[PDB]
């Protein structure tokens, strides 16, 4: 009848990149 | 041994001395007037009421905001204890003695008050740290 | 610091009534190295037991 | 300390309240052609309640012996100016 | 139905002052 | 000391009350059906 | 009675709780930690 | 034991320079102004919640972007013990007292801030592993 | 059918500026 919520999935919309500036731990 | 007495001596010194402080009466009342103060007002500190010598003591309160009331800590002061000096400055109190009640209002409120940099009620004594540690 | 792995336990279950359970936590371990028992009881994010 | 109480009505009495209703709709049906309540109730009957108090809400201490500070503190007068 | 009284509540009209004379501690 | 006695009335008997109420009325809506 | 013999064999099963992973928690300290034995403080020295 | 006296005297020294400190003023409050703080700021690692002498401290919390409160761990600072130290950076607040609730709005949050590279609250008192194993 | 009520939220309409004054800990 119930049923345990799942967790909030993420909307799968605003795919953007996540670096916007390569890492200084890539030594660049 | 010597410098513990004289300081102590000094401290009782300082604390009588009392100098430099500013007293606010502009306080206003209504209510039952039978369980009235003669005089109340406040140092900036504490807030004093004065009651005579045929009054009998009532109780103070503390009044927020909404009106609600909590219980402030008081002591009772003066020659032949007819004053409570109640520990904190306040815009408005209540005032109860079995089923009578007064209210007392601040017309001179300051909100900001005068900082307790020494931890004690005179700006002339220091509470110095002794436990180290 | 911030990352630390923080270690606890629940048993016993709930009665009828009850919506919430005691988590013990036990040990938390830095990650640089150091360890610390501390046995703390778990809470909400506000604080309410369980 | 004191808040909201939750006192679990349903939890405590939705067993035995489903249980007659059905009992007598399953009566009506069967009359219509033409104890566990008590139990359930003996059961959940006993469900203390729950205290639910926000926070920042201002509560006080009464102090129920004496705090000693001597050894802790000490005073000192400021010199004058 | 029923709730603990409230204590009586100051009729809000008499307002007057307290100090009708200066204290004596305020040294006046 | 002494002052206003609060003698939880209704947490006392609504359970039966309301238990009794709700039977009657299961009773009344069952006998309905003719 | 049959429902009553049901009843009174499986009504006392006590719940469960489904709390997801990623939640928020506290851990309110119940003891004094002591951190004395494993770092130490330096002044970094000036520019 | 003169090395570490040493030591102790420098990080002391380290800690009350302060030196290099970008300071934050970009507050706003909407709610209660009765429990206001006369002034609030962050350093880049603390928020500060000055509060005037007479007012009563309240309780602050933690606001994230659905709107639920948390709590945060704070120290009281100041001479008079008038600040309040929450030891985190956020854009919203929520400060409460009884039944008074005020919001407080970062108006400049930085994301990024300063990297805690030390282990300390200062950039020039470093901690390190002394317990060695 | 009931559940426990939640804190005060307060209003956001009255909103202003916590500093009108620098404070004397910034040195300023």
């Amino acid at each position: 009848c119930a049923s345990a919520p799942k967790p909030k999935q993420p909307s799968d919309f605003n795919r953007e990149p996540v670096n916007k500036t390569v890492p200084v731990e890539i030594q660049r | 041994q010597t410098r513990e007495a004289n300081a102590r001596a000094a401290v009782e010194a300082a604390f009588e001395q009392r100098v430099g402080a500013y007293y606010n009466l502009k306080y206003m009342m209504s209510g039952d007037k039978d369980i009235a103060p003669v005089n109340a007002w406040d140092d900036g500190r504490f807030t004093y009421f004065k009651f005579s010598a045929n009054a009998d003591l009532p109780s103070i309160y503390f009044v927020d905001a909404e009106g609600n009331e909590s219980l402030v800590p008081r002591t009772t002061v003066g020659s032949s204890n007819n004053i409570i000096a109640v520990h904190k400055v306040n815009p408005k109190w209540m005032i109860r003695l079995g089923n009578r009640a007064l209210a007392i209002f601040n017309e001179a409120y300051d909100p900001n008050g005068v900082p307790n940099d020494t931890g004690t009620a005179s700006p002339a004594v220091r509470r110095v740290n002794k436990g180290g540690n | 610091d911030r990352g630390s792995k923080v270690v606890g336990f629940y048993q016993g279950g709930l009665r009828q009534g009850q919506a919430r359970i005691f988590v013990q936590w036990s040990r938390i371990e830095t990650p640089s190295g150091v360890v610390i028992n501390l046995d703390s009881p778990g809470t909400g994010p506000l604080g309410e037991a369980g | 300390l004191g808040g909201w109480i939750d006192r679990h009505f349903w939890e405590r009495f939705g067993g035995a309240i489903m249980i007659s209703l059905i009992g007598d709709l399953g009566d009506w049906a069967s009359r219509q052609g033409s104890s566990a309540a008590a139990e359930a109730l003996r059961n959940s009957i006993n469900i203390p309640p729950t205290l639910y108090k926000n926070q920042g809400e201002r509560v006080n201490i009464l102090v129920a012996r004496d705090l000693d500070f001597s050894d802790v503190y000490s005073l000192e007068s400021i010199p004058t100016k």
